[PDB]
């Protein structure tokens, strides 16, 4: 009996009601899964859709028999070309509670300035200081990670926290928002160098060509966002053909 | 002139209320840190201003005073007719204007139904089903969508 | 899914066999129960489905 | 490679909201559906 | 039209050929320096200059606020830009996310040492003389680069690190052995900047005078 | 409240539910026209108006139009007209429609729900009534966290930069009593009341109509309140009478 | 019986201000949509 | 002469997971029906005609739908003329299932 | 039959631009379109070549010029130049200055894609031709209309380069010849169509990248839409109508207009020609349901046909010259339900004979014979191209006369 009604209900939209019906959102249409249990399994992002919370709440299900009534629940009662609201056009499915909390802390940064460092960084000391540039050379400094994938990879070794800064190679346009700005230190050597550090990212041109060094300061947490995001777009488009 | 004058007149004041009721409206939500675009408020608000009240001495034969005929009703044919047509103005409110529809059946099922039904059935009028909720009560397809 | 007495039996048997569900033609029996009640209070109610190409009146019966 | 902005701040919750916004007006409401179920595990995750 | 001053940006209505001068770019006006012949565009005689407003016709000579050189001088060209990553509207699908835009503000020009050539085995940067072309307010200043090196005057030029600061106004070199890491220029600003807000917060409070700790 | 906000839905939509997009451009050349540059309107209810909205007559700049009749009001295009100073743009909206018992695609605008033009056959009067209706329990739902305090008006207070010792001239200040019932320095002009802070000579900016709470050479603490800026009373709107 | 906020924000005087354009662009004096009136058919042939 | 030529071009890889939850989540009709949808002016009048479509489908060959669901139907002979594979009736299979139900979470 | 350079793909695929089943050739001519793998027939259309919005130029047809992807930039000193442009009249010159706009503004995907068009040495308008050049055509109004139309250029040109020229203005045309091109292309590849941006209906002549590589054929088998929603351009296979893999898929440029003096005006020149006929008089009158009844050419002059399932394979003798000639001549009917007389005395032989003494083989002026075909010469690709137009014009004739005389042969079966 299963069998079939697993069978029967691929393909077949039922309009799910939230019995205190409030806004336009309140009744949706929506593709069944057979589920082992006694509760109806509700996708959170559209809860606030239908202002329902999990403190115990009803929902009545109804099942559209006629052809040209499923068409209706199939192309125009779907949760994914309904995503603005009709009173200004705001977006009606936005990471709610704990969803934000989780992207702001990945998207947090590290500890920029007292506290990451106990004592001033001008402190002229440990310079390895001689007469020759032949000495101790640790340099600890920050991973020099080629990609995002390379800097995943070191983040799963636990080699790095989620908050530690790292320097990424940038191989595309200028991304990051700026604005008006200034260099804090842009070193140059005798020979063409161009060794110029602004506030979150590296350059170094040169007086020949190849100005192709462009270094970002950042944490593991925005470099998963950021691949997040863009595998997602390049996925939807592949398998969509 | 009286059949430009109040062509003018009538005009200049459902302009007027429209302005100021638009504003009262948005101020008390714009208050309160909520958004919705003006087209919602003046869609209500087009139909709390859109009818003239034929005020007294306008008998004429055509409208009879009293009447509660639309703005355009009353403005294309005062450019064509000479009588005494003088209306004045309504606000109506969003209960009245609901009674003043052009179905029966909705007013019927919205309030005084004892009243509408019996004014309806003395008079004779006729519904053309044209609204949504009167083609609902009746069972058929509402057209819209 | 409600009033019919006529079209519930219908899409039952045409949803335990299978065919193209059919667009119903009479009002529901809230409609008939509404003109019997405002017909006990000298009262008229009548539908009238004058054509497009005719004009030939086809006044429902209720 | 898409058309992205890396973003180097805090993604409180107006900017979500912005973020949405402009991901709607630049792919459209079918991108958008699935962008918005990776997010939601990612943010489940961390 | 000499290298003269002192404040003014004198007009000229005469148009002048562009062909034999140097297009150097900037935000907010466009200088020009003749270019006299050579095989690889590296001689910038200054004698005759005019500044005018992006891509417009009118020319005017700029503002002189430091003697200028009168023979020719091999330099090299540089800039002081920002990259503005402004977020403009969406209107249609697949319009761009984001926009992007050079701000030169500042074309220092480094004098080569003695005039040499590009790529004879010799190539060193003269960091002595340095012109700075600012963009706010039309106008061309010598440097006053500074050297700390113990060496003096008698020392190797192949290779004495130079540092510009704030806003193209500080220059000091350095031996190019001590040269600062890329994130110890970063802490250090954020050190700095930040060590004043946490003691600016702190002043409110009744016990600040008794206190200790940063 | 509740109940209220659910009885003013189910007359909200009783207006309009009749009013459905049943045609395209209905051939109308009343437009309402506003003005920008007035400085009246913030950029933000200013902005809000003009989305979505249709045009009614060409906007130009002497010899280029930017903007032609029939043309929606997109996001880039606002920009383009508070920064060019532009004083008159024509639009149309449903009181320019020419019938009462529908609208027009192009005297509605474009659809809020999906970026576009509104479709034909849009029960639009069902969804100015929903759309107005719901937010009426925020007026509620907003009130839905709270009880006994609520949000209303302030007043302004001065505190000290830090611990020192208050100088000022005495002399250009007059004596009055405030609404507390203690002793108090009206000054109708600019003062500069200083505190040696030991090291720090914090300036204090006074603007007139101050209620100077000090003395002269008086030691005052961190923050504590030094001098009121401006007027008094309930801080609220206008008056009542209470016993 | 009312807080009068008042507080004037787009109202318009009491006087024959702004004939040729009633408020804004709004309805010039068109003396040529209703001579037509008249002489279209007869109104002015009386 | 424009250095952005493969830095905009390099194919992003892992995406092969990020290729199946888009298959049984319904992505791949929901990101078809917006591009049918992407030329139709009016929403309503392509509806109507996709449920023609299917009623006339369901009459000339009865003794087959009540799995297929005919919509599925119509919608994947329309995405198939254009390219876009899209198996027939848009139908899933079990391709690993020594059982006959899968717990669906 | 070479495909093209990897970069002539990219570029432009990486501003979505995608092609499915085409693969543009490089072999020396029109780029050209050809596809790949076999289709079979289909239902309503397959849609390729997805062009978006950005790269084009769309100028507005009618007052006020607006251009969508926005070139001209605020106050710049080149709308005043459009602006004064005459309208209705020449389309091709603010459209031109559009084109020279786009190579000296940015990275403008036009500064790139300037390359793959056709320089001056190539092109085949006659607004890059020269004066003996023009003389070389077996025409005088088209030759007036030509020796016109390299004026009222000219004339445009020095109007707004004069010696004053702001270098913005300047640089983008320092001599009337490379104008020339511009103008040589603006003609030859703009179409005018409907452009539904948001809720605008708008009618413009528009310059398509990708596009305008579709050859012409009179035989079509591709439509121009306009998606309106994500505002893009794209190509359509007819339906029901079988592709090969590699042959041509071409659009037609004109359509219900011809007479091959203003296609040929645009661009190379005529080869079937299924619009174009001379005009005979001379005689009284022809039958009109024999010349179409012995081909079995249907009638219904906006559409005719040929009905390929007509016989045993009874000739291989149908062209556009027989399409077009089988409606443009005598073509007496009458009650149109007449005997047919077969009065070959009046209703054939010797009135299409006088028709045959009409065209006395070239009898107007016979500058050239049948020495001109082949000639073996090819140079400056505008030269052998009006000897193309009067061999084309020549073979019509010949072939005109070619099925009127089989038609007055083949009259009894």
């Amino acid at each position: 009996v299963w069998k079939i009604l697993q069978e029967v209900m691929q393909g077949h939209p039922v309009l799910l009601n939230r019995a205190p019906t409030l806004h336009r959102l309140g009744i949706q249409a929506f593709q069944p899964i057979l589920v082992e249990g006694r509760a109806i399994c509700l996708h959170p992002l559209v809860c606030k859709g239908f202002n329902a919370d999990f403190d115990g709440d009803q929902m009545a299900v109804h099942v559209p028999l006629s052809l040209e009534a499923q068409a209706e629940a199939r192309l125009l009662m779907f949760s994914h070309m309904n995503l603005l609201s009709p009173a200004i056009g705001d977006p009606i499915s936005v990471p709610t509670q704990d969803m934000l909390i989780g992207l702001y802390i990945l998207t947090s940064g590290n500890r920029r300035g007292i506290c990451a460092n106990r004592y001033n960084p001008w402190n002229h000391k440990t310079y390895q200081n001689e007469r020759i540039d032949d000495t101790n050379y640790k340099s600890m400094k920050e991973p020099f990670f080629c990609n995002f994938y390379d800097a995943i990879g070191a983040y799963r070794q636990k080699r790095i926290h989620l908050d530690s800064p790292l320097w990424l190679r940038w191989q595309l346009d200028q991304r990051i928002i700026a604005s008006k700005e200034a260099p804090i230190e842009v070193h140059y050597e005798s020979l063409g160098t161009y060794h110029e550090i602004y506030a979150h990212y590296l350059i170094i041109r040169s007086v020949k060509k190849e100005i192709i060094d462009i270094y970002i300061r950042t944490t593991v947490g925005h470099i998963s966002l950021y691949r997040e995001i863009e595998e997602a777009i390049q996925g939807f488009y592949q398998a969509c053909s | 002139g009286s059949p430009w004058g109040f062509l003018i007149g009538a005009e200049l004041t459902i302009a007027q209320s429209r302005i100021s009721l638009v504003n009262k409206i948005q101020k008390v939500y714009r208050s309160q840190g909520v958004q919705i675009h003006n087209r919602h408020i003046e869609i209500i608000v087009r139909q709390i201003t859109s009818k003239v009240l034929v005020s007294e001495d306008g008998m004429s034969n055509v409208f009879l005073p009293g009447e509660l005929i639309g703005l355009f009703r009353a403005e294309r044919t005062g450019r064509a007719l000479e009588e005494a047509i003088c209306y004045r103005a309504t606000l109506l409110g969003i209960t009245r204007a609901s009674l003043n529809t052009q179905s029966f059946i909705s007013e019927a099922s919205f309030q005084e139904t004892a009243r509408v039904l019996a004014k309806a059935a003395l008079r004779g009028r006729i519904d053309w089903l044209k609204g949504l909720k009167e083609n609902v009560v009746l069972g058929g397809m509402i057209p819209v969508g | 899914k409600s009033d019919h007495i006529k079209a519930r039996q219908e899409v039952l048997g045409t949803t335990i066999i299978g065919g193209t569900i059919p667009n119903p033609e009479d009002a529901p029996e809230s409609f008939r129960l509404l003109v019997r009640e405002l017909r006990s209070l000298a009262l008229e109610l009548n539908h009238f489905l004058v054509s497009e190409r005719n004009f030939q009146i086809n006044r429902m019966e209720a | 490679r898409a058309n992205l902005v890396f973003h180097n701040k805090a993604i409180d919750g107006t900017a979500m909201k912005r973020l949405i916004s402009r991901l709607i007006d630049h792919f459209g409401m079918a991108y958008t559906s699935h962008i918005l179920d990776q997010l939601k595990t990612l943010g489940f995750q961390q | 039209v000499s290298t003269q001053g002192w404040n003014s940006e004198l007009v000229v209505d005469y148009r002048i050929n562009e062909d034999e001068f140097h297009k150097i770019c900037l935000f907010d006006c466009d200088f020009f320096i003749r270019k006299p012949p050579d095989p690889d565009n590296d001689v910038y005689d200054f004698r005759e200059m005019y500044v005018t407003p992006p891509d417009t016709d009118v020319y005017a000579i700029p503002k002189v606020l430091a003697p200028m050189p009168d023979k020719y001088i091999r330099c090299a060209k540089t800039d002081y830009g920002w990259y503005n990553v402004t977020e403009p509207p969406i209107d249609a699908p697949r319009d761009p996310m984001y926009k992007s835009e050079r701000e030169v503000s500042k074309v220092f020009l480094t004098k080569h040492y003695r005039n040499r050539r590009l790529n004879d085995p010799e190539f060193v940067l003269d960091f002595e003389e340095i012109y700075v072309i600012d963009s706010r307010t039309k106008s061309v200043t010598r440097a006053r680069v500074l050297v700390t090196v113990p060496e003096g005057r008698n020392r190797d030029r192949k290779g004495d690190l130079l540092v510009i600061r704030d806003n193209g106004n500080s220059f000091k070199i350095t031996h190019a052995s001590k040269r600062d890491d890329p994130t110890t220029v970063i802490e250090r600003e954020e050190w700095t900047r930040t060590r004043q807000d946490m003691e600016r917060h702190l002043r409110k409070l009744r016990d600040f005078s008794i206190s200790n700790w940063i | 409240r509740t109940s209220d906000a659910g009885y003013l839905t189910r007359r909200l939509v009783e207006v309009v539910q009749h009013i459905v997009v049943r045609r395209r451009d209905c051939g109308t050349i009343r437009g309402i026209s506003v003005s920008p540059q007035n400085s009246t309107m913030p950029e933000r209810i200013l902005i809000q108006t003009l989305i979505g909205r249709v045009l009614a007559d060409d906007i130009y700049m002497g010899s280029r139009c930017i903007a032609t009749r029939n043309q929606d009001i997109g996001v880039g295009l606002v920009n383009r007209f508070i920064t060019l100073r532009t004083q008159l743009i024509s639009i149309r909206t449903p009181f320019t429609c020419r019938s009462a018992s529908w609208i027009c695609r192009l005297c509605y605008g474009r659809s809020p729900t999906h970026g576009g033009l509104v479709e034909l056959g849009e029960a639009v009067g069902i969804i100015a009534g929903q759309s107005i209706g719901e937010p009426g329990t925020q007026l509620t739902l907003r009130t839905f966290h709270t009880g006994g305090v609520f949000t209303g008006g302030t007043a302004e207070h001065v505190r000290a930069p830090s611990n020192g010792k208050i100088q000022f001239n005495e002399d250009l200040v007059h004596p009055t009593r405030t609404r507390h019932g203690h002793p108090a320095f009206l000054c109708y002009i600019d003062l500069y009341v200083t505190i040696e802070s030991d090291d720090i000579l914090h300036n204090v900016n006074i603007p007139p109509k101050s209620f100077l709470l000090v003395q002269n050479d008086q030691y005052v603490e961190s923050e504590q309140v030094i001098a009121e800026i401006r007027a008094g009373t309930s801080t609220l709107n206008f008056k009542e009478r209470v016993r | 019986r009312a807080a009068e906020n008042d507080d004037d924000d787009d109202w318009f005087p009491l006087d024959l201000y702004e004939a040729f354009e009633e408020m804004r662009k709004r309805n010039i004096f068109d003396v040529e949509n209703m001579y037509t009136l008249a002489d279209a058919w007869g109104w002015t042939w009386e | 002469k424009d250095v952005f030529m493969e830095a905009k071009l390099e194919r992003v890889p892992f995406l092969e997971e990020q290729m199946r939850k888009v298959n049984e989540g319904g992505g791949v009709m929901a990101g078809d029906i917006d591009r049918l949808m992407k030329s139709e002016d009016n929403r309503f009048a392509f509806v109507n005609e996709i449920a023609a479509e299917a009623t006339a489908y369901v009459n000339n060959n009865r003794d087959e739908y009540g799995h297929k669901k005919a919509i599925h139907h119509v919608l994947s002979n329309r995405m198939n003329d254009a390219g876009f594979a899209r198996p027939e009736a848009y139908l899933e299979t079990e391709p690993f299932s020594p059982g006959p139900t899968y717990l669906k979470e | 039959m070479n495909l093209a350079d990897p970069d002539f793909y990219k570029i432009g695929y990486v501003r979505s631009f995608r092609a499915y089943g085409v693969e543009f050739r490089e072999g020396p001519d029109g780029f050209g379109v050809f596809a790949s793998k076999d289709i079979e027939p289909l239902r309503r259309a397959r849609m390729i070549m997805e062009i978006p919005l950005e790269l084009m130029l769309t100028i507005s047809k009618r007052l006020p010029w607006m251009f969508f992807p926005d070139i001209v930039p605020v106050g710049h000193p080149i709308f005043d130049i459009i602006n004064s442009t005459d309208p209705k009249t020449d389309w091709d010159l603010r459209l031109a200055c559009l084109l020279l706009l786009a190579f000296d503004q940015e990275d403008n995907f036009w500064q790139l894609y300037g390359d793959f068009l056709p320089s001056a040495d190539e092109c085949t308008s006659l607004l890059l031709a020269t004066e003996e050049d023009l003389l070389e055509l077996q025409d005088e109004s088209l030759e007036l209309t030509m020796r016109e139309q390299q004026h009222r250029c000219l004339e445009f040109w020095e109007k707004n380069w004069h010696s004053a020229a702001p270098l913005k203005i300047k640089r983008l045309a320092r001599d009337p010849k490379i104008f020339m091109w511009a103008a040589s292309i603006a003609q030859t590849r703009c179409i005018n169509m409907e452009m539904r941006i948001g809720a605008l209906i708008q009618d413009a002549n528009v310059l398509v990248p990708y596009a305008d590589m579709l050859n012409h054929s009179f035989q079509p088998n591709c439509f121009f839409h306009w998606r309106f929603k994500d505002r893009m351009l794209e190509v359509m296979i007819n339906p029901g109508s079988r592709i090969k893999k590699g042959e041509e898929m071409t659009v037609n440029y004109l359509s219900g207009q011809q007479n091959n003096i203003f296609m040929q005006r645009f661009g190379f020149s005529s080869a079937v020609n299924p619009w174009d006929a001379i005009c005979f008089s001379g005689d009284s009158r022809i039958h009109l349901d024999t010349f179409l009844s012995v081909f079995n050419i249907t009638g219904l002059r906006q559409e005719y046909y040929y009905n390929s399932k007509s016989a045993k394979e009874g000739d291989s003798f149908v062209d556009g010259a027989v399409i077009a000639a089988a409606r443009t001549l005598p073509t007496w009917s009458d009650r149109d339900v007449p005997i047919i007389p077969s009065v070959e005395r009046k209703a054939a032989k010797e009135l299409q004979e006088q028709c045959h003494e009409i065209l006395a083989k070239y009898p107007t002026t016979a500058k050239q014979d049948q020495q001109i075909l082949d000639a073996t010469e090819d140079g400056r690709r505008t030269l052998e191209a009006a000897i193309k137009y009067r061999l084309h014009r020549k073979l019509f004739i010949g072939k005109v006369i070619d099925a009127l005389e089989i038609y007055q042969d083949r009259i009894l079966f």
